[PDB]
């Protein structure tokens, strides 16, 4: 299939999405409700390009990448004035009710809510009014719970219940209180939770054993193992 | 008007409604042409030739969005193999201002027995479910007792009127979401999920309820199906010279002196509605404002009031038709509090899903109850612009937010001076911190 | 603590019959377990999870989205008081201002003896009879406040 | 454990720059003369001061989100009470 991406000839699948055609050809588009194994719900609406109809178009329509397929002959660019404003303004509805918590939360530094913030040049807060809390809840030895720092992306009870098949995980409420965990406090069941502290995007899951001797990512030394 | 003649020629829907509001029964039903239509589709026509007939008479989506039923019909899958077909009936009817399906569904539950039976024999749908919203306790009991009826009668069940097709009709009582209506999202509160919508394609005519192919309607559409059937293609198209065909159930609400839902015919401008059915507005009340067809639709002025009620008509003016049933507002109405109230509505309705419903329309809220108290600032228009630029169709997931929208965008473009008078304090969400001077933007 | 009644059990599986998939009988289960006992407790998503054969996560999603399912305890009678704009429009607050004022209690509440629990509704698809309140099963329409403290009055 | 190490650190300011907590501070004080090198890294018992500071009243923790003692869920700066998923209300 061919695309053309800010007026650039692309070769990609025209079986797979424009979202993860253009991350596969290295251009960035921010993103959240989407993951390569999970597939594409369209939730966040983070993602959003400009479609045109055609290369005389000027107008175009703003789409969601990782729900539309990369087609013959597609056009749309990234790096338009009014999908960019809209992906700011995304991460902007998103840290309305953020918690203030970046210092002392154990994703800082490894954080994707973080980075597509950053992605988008969203820096100033002109939201002025309160921001919704959460309680936690105690989800066994693994994983720690904040709620708080949800941006109600959904990934979690798609991987833990489509993907991993775990039944103790879900969305519960509703409007803006969407809340994502265990039915009770208790035991995470599945043999598969551990995998939430990298699906979340954020530091709602953390991983608890590396939070009793915490460092960031950056100080870390890794390597390569079995 | 108190003088109101209801032929069965020119008001198809409402010309058996009792004087005493009392809903009729399968023998009164019967009596007044009652299951015709419904056997001469059964005995006498191919599901596919009640589907061309549905789709010659232009029978639009009486739920608000106007699409057309025959279209809607005919996309239903060719493959013989696929059996399981069910047909909804989207009987919620949770939009502001909107009463019609209550009224149709009390008082004359047969009409939406037979348009369902005959809408399943065209859509060869075995299964047939009534969404029925959990507050309509008199609908429920009067279509759960019209079902019996015509199963003791033989018009549902197995082998009606001996032609071998099976239907049966359920009444699924809802549990309060305003998202539940949203055909999808209807789906799948039917699958006993959570009512978040789903993204189309597929449409639920290949892929709905349960994999299957489904055909989701509103009461008023399959209430109009039997007359159709029962008197003919050409006469649903010589009763109205307008592109919209047949009649709607139309009604101005709110501070007149006759509210209420009267059956007309497509293309009635709004004045004459407002004037000669709802007799105008109440003593010592100048209108100001109207609002087309539910919370979801934009305001319109009195300039506007002249416009036949059509979707192209309504369309032109910056609104939509809706659900036809218009709201009057009055001048001792505060624009700022009433959108204050729709979004409150709006905000509170979301399903959760995706971002901008659930975390702009909040924002919305705050920003107009800051007006509605004098606390705005500075921005607080331009903010809620945006919210109503970056909420439009497409950028969510479903249609949810744009029909929110849609009144702030219209109440902004028209009675600007309200939110504007709502501003009164200087722009401020930083507090001082002692020994760091602040970076004093320009 | 929790244990399904039998007739709760035979109305589950008998709304359970009516649908191709045993998950679609949730909210109705919801809702018979909330008609015998006022509210769903917390027992009831587990005994409704194991009828029906679904996760107790997936029944506490349901009820915690809907909003006529409850989950706290309500009084004996759930008084329901439209919110929207036409009844905004012809004059829900001073319907809400007199059932407070009755009641001393604020919406989303319940009096000290368990009688009413006050509840802000969506529009009851009543708008040309407006304001609209619903006490448990009733609807009525023409509010007015001066009416409030004799239509509250034959709910004992 | 903090620490610092003085034989190396040139005085630049990047780190009370870099603290959102206002916790680190460079001082007007000079006088840091060694007689041995080891004794130029300093601990956390040689650091921490019985007050504020330049920055006499902030407190990073009545900002944040995450409870501690004496701050439960709610009460950070602009933060509405914790709304109960069961809650009645719509
Ligand atoms: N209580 C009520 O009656 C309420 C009514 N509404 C109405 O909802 C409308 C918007 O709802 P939507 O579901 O987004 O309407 P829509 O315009 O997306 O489509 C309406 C119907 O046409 C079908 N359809 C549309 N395009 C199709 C296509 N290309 N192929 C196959 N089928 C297609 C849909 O499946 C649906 O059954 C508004 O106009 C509003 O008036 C909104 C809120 C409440
Ligand atoms: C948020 C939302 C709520 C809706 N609620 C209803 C409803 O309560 N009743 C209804 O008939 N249609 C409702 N609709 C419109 C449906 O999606 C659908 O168009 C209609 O029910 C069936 O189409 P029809 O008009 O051809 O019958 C709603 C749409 C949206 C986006
Ligand atoms: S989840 Fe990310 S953005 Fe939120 S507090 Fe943690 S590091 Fe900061
Ligand atoms: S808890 Fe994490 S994975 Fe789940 S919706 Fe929230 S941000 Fe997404
Ligand atoms: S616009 Fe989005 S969050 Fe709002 S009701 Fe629709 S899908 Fe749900
Ligand atoms: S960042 Fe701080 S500790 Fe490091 S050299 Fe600069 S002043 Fe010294
Ligand atoms: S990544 Fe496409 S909408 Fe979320
Ligand atoms: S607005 Fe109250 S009944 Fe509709």
């Amino acid at each position: 299939a061919t695309i053309h991406v800010d007026g650039k000839e692309y070769e990609v699948n025209g079986a797979d999405n424009l979202l993860e055609a253009c991350l596969s050809l290295g251009l960035d588009i921010p993103y959240f409700c989407w993951h390569p194994a999970l597939g594409s719900v369209g939730a966040c609406r983070q993602c959003a390009v400009k479609q045109y109809q055609n290369a005389e178009d000027t107008r175009g329509r703003l789409v969601m990448s990782c729900m539309t397929p990369a087609s013959d002959g597609t056009f749309i660019s990234i790096d338009d004035e009014e999908a960019k404003q809209f992906r700011e303004s995304v991460v902007e509805w998103l840290m309305t009710n953020h918690p203030h918590d970046c210092p002392v939360c154990e994703e800082g530094g490894n954080c994707h809510l973080q980075d597509m913030t950053v992605m988008t040049g969203h820096s100033f807060r002109r939201y002025r009014f309160t921001k919704r809390t959460h309680r936690n809840q105690d989800l066994g030895p693994f994983i720690s719970h904040e709620m708080n720092r949800c941006i109600a992306c959904y990934r979690c009870v798609r991987y833990y219940k489509d993907y991993a098949d775990g039944t103790d995980l879900g969305v519960y409420g509703a409007h803006d209180n969407v809340y994502f965990g265990r039915p009770e406090d208790g035991t995470l069941e599945s043999e598969f939770s551990g995998n939430l502290v990298e699906i979340c995007p954020t530091g709602v899951f953390t991983d608890k054993t590396h939070s009793e001797r915490y460092n960031r990512k950056w100080d870390m030394q890794f390597a390569p193992s079995i | 008007m108190k003088n109101i003649i209801r032929t069965p020629e020119t008001h198809p829907l409402t010309w058996r409604l009792r004087d005493d509001k009392q809903p009729v029964w399968l023998d009164e039903y019967r009596s007044k042409n009652g299951y015709e239509g419904a056997r001469k589709a059964l005995t006498g026509l191919s599901p596919d030739e009640i589907v061309n007939q549905v789709k010659d008479a232009g029978l639009k989506g009486r739920g608000g969005a106007g699409f057309s039923t025959g279209l809607k019909w005919s996309l239903m899958p060719k493959d013989e193999s696929m059996n399981i077909r069910y047909l909804l009936c989207n009987a919620d009817e949770m939009e502001p201002g909107t009463y019609k399906d209550r009224l149709l569904m009390e008082q004359l539950p047969h009409l939406l027995v037979e348009g369902m039976l005959i809408s399943a024999f065209a859509l060869k749908a075995y299964r047939g479910y009534i969404f029925l919203r959990g507050e309509y306790i008199e609908a429920a009991v009067n279509l759960r007792r019209a079902i019996a009826e015509a199963t003791e009668a033989g018009l549902l069940g197995k082998n009606i009127m001996g032609t071998g097709f099976d239907f049966e009709l359920f009444v699924h009582t809802g549990a309060g979401r305003y998202i539940c209506g949203e055909e999808t999202a209807l789906i799948n509160s039917l699958e006993g999920r959570r009512a978040n919508p789903r993204s189309k394609p597929p449409f639920p005519a290949t892929s709905g309820a349960w994999g299957k192919p489904t055909c989701v309607n509103n009461v008023e559409t399959l209430c109009n199906v039997p007359a159709i059937l029962a008197n003919g293609v050409e006469w649903y198209q010589n009763i109205s010279k307008s592109k919209d065909a047949g009649t709607k159930l139309m009604g101005f609400s709110g501070r007149v002196k006759n509210p209420g839902l009267w059956e007309l015919p497509f293309g009635t401008t709004a004045r004459e509605i407002l004037e000669d059915y709802a007799g105008g507005m109440r003593d010592g009340l100048k209108f100001k404002a109207w609002q087309p067809g539910g919370a979801g639709t934009d305001f319109l002025t009195e300039a506007h009031l002249d416009l036949p009620m059509e979707f192209e008509s309504i369309g032109k003016a910056g609104s939509r038709l809706g659900t036809a049933l218009a709201m009057a507002v009055d001048h001792e109405i505060n624009m700022v509090s009433l959108v204050r109230n729709l979004e409150e509505f709006f905000a509170r309705e979301s399903c959760g899903w995706c971002t901008p419903c659930r975390d702009g329309l909040p924002w919305s809220v705050k920003i107009l109850r800051a007006l509605e108290r004098g606390e705005g600032q500075p921005g607080d228009i331009e903010t809620l612009e945006q919210l109503c630029r970056f909420l439009g169709p497409g950028k969510t997931f479903c249609a949810h937010a744009p029909g929110a929208v849609e009144p702030l965008q219209s109440a902004i473009k028209y009675f600007r001076e309200e939110f504007e008078a709502g501003i009164k304090q200087p722009f401020s969400n930083t507090h001082l911190i002692n020994g760091i001077q602040p970076n004093l933007l320009k | 603590a929790f244990e399904l009644s039998a007739a709760e059990r035979e109305a589950i599986e008998h709304e359970m019959h009516h649908y191709e998939d045993p998950r679609a009988a949730s909210i109705e289960a919801l809702k018979i377990v909330q008609k015998q006992r006022g509210w769903v407790p917390d027992g009831a998503i587990h005994a409704i999870a194991d009828v029906l054969g679904i996760p107790a996560s997936d029944v506490e999603g349901v009820a915690t989205f809907y909003s006529q399912i409850f989950r706290q305890p309500v009084g004996r009678h759930v008084i329901r008081y439209c919110d929207s704009v036409v009844c905004h429009i012809n004059g829900y607050q001073g319907i809400q201002a007199a059932l407070e004022k009755k009641l001393n209690i604020k919406p989303g509440q319940t009096t000290f003896d368990g009688r009413f629990t006050l509840l802000p509704t969506c529009c009851l698809g009543n708008c040309d009879k407006g304001p609209n309140m619903m006490i448990d099963e009733d609807t009525h329409a023409h509010l007015t406040p001066e009416a409030i403290p004799e239509l509250l009055e034959r709910y004992k | 454990f903090f620490r610092i190490n003085f034989s190396r650190c040139i005085f630049c300011g990047l780190c009370e720059e870099a603290c959102p907590t206002t916790a680190i501070q460079l001082t007007p004080d000079f006088e840091m003369g060694e007689y041995k090198r080891q004794d130029l890294v300093y601990e956390k018992e040689d650091l921490l001061i019985s007050g504020p500071g330049k920055y006499p009243e902030y407190n990073f923790y009545r900002m944040a989100g995450m409870a501690i003692d004496g701050k439960d869920k709610g009460e950070a700066e602009n933060e509405a009470k914790p709304i109960d998923v069961k809650s009645l209300l719509p």
